[PDB]
RNA sequence: CUGUUGCUUAUAGACGAUGGCAUCAGAAAUCGGUGUUGUAAGCUUUAGAGUUUCUUAAUCAAUACUCUCGGGUAUUGAAUG
RNA sequence: AGGAUUGAAAGGGAAUAAGAUUAAUAGUUCUUAAUCAAGAGAAUGGUAACAUAUCAUGAACUUUAAAAUGGAGUGUGAAAAUCUACGGAAGAGUUCUCUUUUCUUCUUAACAAAAGUAAAUUCCACUGAAAUGAAUCAAUCAGAGAAGUGGAAUUUAUUGGCUUUGUAAGAAAUUCAAUGAAUUGUGGUAUUUUUGCAGUCUUCAUAAAAAUUAAAGGGAAUCUUUUGCUCGUACUAAUAACCGCAACAGGUCUCCAAGAAGCAAAAUCUUUAGUUAAAUAGAAUAACGCAGGUAAGGGAAGUCGGCAACAUAGCUCUGUAAGUUAGCAAGAAAGAGUAGCUCUGGUGAUUAUCGAAUCAGAACUUUAAAGGUUAGGGG
């Protein structure tokens, strides 16, 4: 909603700051599997539940 | 009302003798054509003006009938009437 | 804004310490003497041109005279 | 016709959400939030509307002049002056006859 | 030789197929014939009940007369050139 | 002194508006103009109703009022919108056929002032109504006192309702020129919406409370300046941002709301705004389909069954049965009229001019007229 606790702002911007992916020199350390953020969503493809 | 036509610029285009033959015989002071005996237009040298008080006239009705007049010689195309803001009309390209 | 009716209630107002900006409109007919204070914004519209020069004698010295006219400053 | 839009985030026909369109400069036409219609005051005896008292909120009373807000007479703000007239016809009345009926009658 | 292809191809046809012509090919307009509807637009009969205005002078007026057997359409699956 | 906690971003509530600005926030920023709260520096007037930029002291205690109270329907004040009359200014469209023509703009906030001036209700003074008066669309009222005259008060989207004024033309809109110049009257016995007001009707229904504020009874006591903290504020709000597994023809609460036409916020077409893409196209124009239609003569013979379709359909006038709980049946059934053009009369206001769409009537002409859309089959 327009209208939203402060509390839950914060816990919506946290969302927001992990909807990111790997960055490009982690991918290049020695004995790297780690490749794409697998914890990734979309607005329009799965609602968070909060 | 004296309403003044500005061909300063474009008296070779349209010359003033051209205006008062085709003027008099045009406006319709009670719905005829060129009954317009108490209408003065006369010569007023480089301009055109009409300056009648008798009749009941309008500075609009002069920009309708010129630019009416503009189409019968069919060069409205170049010329444009804009007021001078100082009751009178003047040609601009 | 508070619109002062006669001469005599501006004479005293600009003689008082409590001014603090005037602008003085020049319009078709009249001028306005638009006195800014810390409250309101008191203005005095006069029709006579001699009484309007008196009134520019009686400003003090120290306050700043904004003249407006047919152009926005 | 300009249609206009609700400003505040109030989307509701409210008692409290009464708006008034007025025209502004340009053909622009505004939102306005007008206030509600209050009552005045009654006479505590015969609940008539008094006479002299403005009607507006309460809290409204405070910003008026101290001689707005009630009428110089004994009662006066909160008794109709009927309800005066009577009152003082009894005090007086009553109180002469307890002393022609008590009192060596 | 046969097939593709072209005539936005027909006497044929869901698609294939089938039928015709392919440089004297083909197509297209225009013209005449042949049909359909019903007399175009402009000016004229005061056509014209009345109104109106100058006061027989005009107007405005549904509808009606002559130009007008007009005008418009016509292969698109019509026929000549 | 009296009863604890929570419970509403639609209930109550101190106070902000206009213009501009950003790639995106704006009653929040900027300019200008205000408001509120908390502070800091023992009175007169009027017969009376009641009235005086703070004024003009008012403790404990008690009371009263406000916040704070249904719905219907009728009349009416005012504003806006639409329409229209007069007077112009500026620009655009049409112009071989005419058109003094058609179209666009002509604006103004919060908060305050008080030149001019309204409608409605309730009270006050004088006098006392019958030959009863007064008044509304309807009503309704009067010797516990009508009508008349003269007054007071409140309401009418902020001060005080409308015009007007400060704000405020310096803004903004429409034009012209290459930043600078031009104008921004007055009306209406028209319609709708909104907003109040006035009485009427209705209930075995009577249609919230507190925070908070003011006043009274009582007589205890003797203009300038500072601050205004925490949090929400982007965007969609839906034939693509929400719930349905999805860019699902399903579902989901509201505000603002133009012209024509008509009884109508109906069907149909357009203006401001939005969009031309919203699970791909092209060619051919077979059968069988889905959706919309028509038909010679007959007219339900089809079928379980008039299923489906057809048919009647608006308005005006005449006329209308049996039966009946006497209210209805009833738009019973049935019959006639309806177009275009040119005219005539009726229905008002001010003392001849001005305005309202409505009703009736008469000639003439035609393709003989509700039927483009909307629109009861009957017994």
């Amino acid at each position: 909603t327009g209208h939203k606790g402060f509390s839950y702002k914060l816990k919506l911007g946290k969302k927001i700051h992990q909807n990111r992916g790997v960055p490009q020199w982690f991918r290049m350390k020695t004995g790297n599997t780690i490749n794409y953020n697998f914890k990734r969503r979309h607005w329009n493809r799965r609602k968070m539940g909060m | 009302f004296s309403c003044t036509i500005d061909l300063t610029n474009c008296t070779d285009f349209i010359e003033p003798k051209k205006l008062v033959t085709f003027f008099r015989q045009t406006i319709k002071v009670q719905g005829r054509a060129g009954n317009t005996k108490g209408i003065e237009v006369k010569v007023a040298d480089k301009k055109v003006t009409i300056t009648t008080s008798s009749a009941k006239l309008c500075k609009r009705y002069m920009k309708y009938l010129m630019k009416k007049y503009l189409k019968k010689n069919n060069l409205r195309e170049w010329l444009r009437v804009i007021s001078d803001k100082k009751d009178g009309f003047e040609l601009k390209f | 804004p508070k619109q002062v009716q006669e001469f005599k209630q501006i004479l005293k107002l600009l003689k008082s310490g409590s001014i603090r900006a005037v602008r003085v409109k020049t319009n078709g007919e009249n001028t306005k003497f638009k006195v800014r204070c810390a409250k309101y914004l008191y203005t005095y519209i006069c029709a006579d041109k001699a009484k309007a020069e008196e009134l520019k004698k009686a400003i003090p010295k120290d306050i700043h005279v904004v003249e407006i006219a047919k152009k926005a400053p | 016709a300009v249609r206009v839009t609700y400003v505040r985030k109030h989307s509701y026909n409210t008692k409290s959400n009464g708006i008034r369109i007025v025209k502004t400069a340009g053909g622009n036409m505004t939102v306005q939030h007008r206030q509600k219609i209050s009552n005045g005051v009654r006479c505590g005896d015969c609940g008539c509307v008094l006479a002299g008292i403005r009607h507006i909120r309460p809290h409204q009373y405070g910003w008026l002049g101290k001689s707005k807000r009630t009428v110089t007479r004994a009662y006066g703000g909160v008794k109709c002056h009927k309800c005066v007239q009577k009152k003082i016809l009894r005090a007086f009345l009553i109180n002469e006859h307890n002393l022609i009926k008590l009192a060596a009658a």
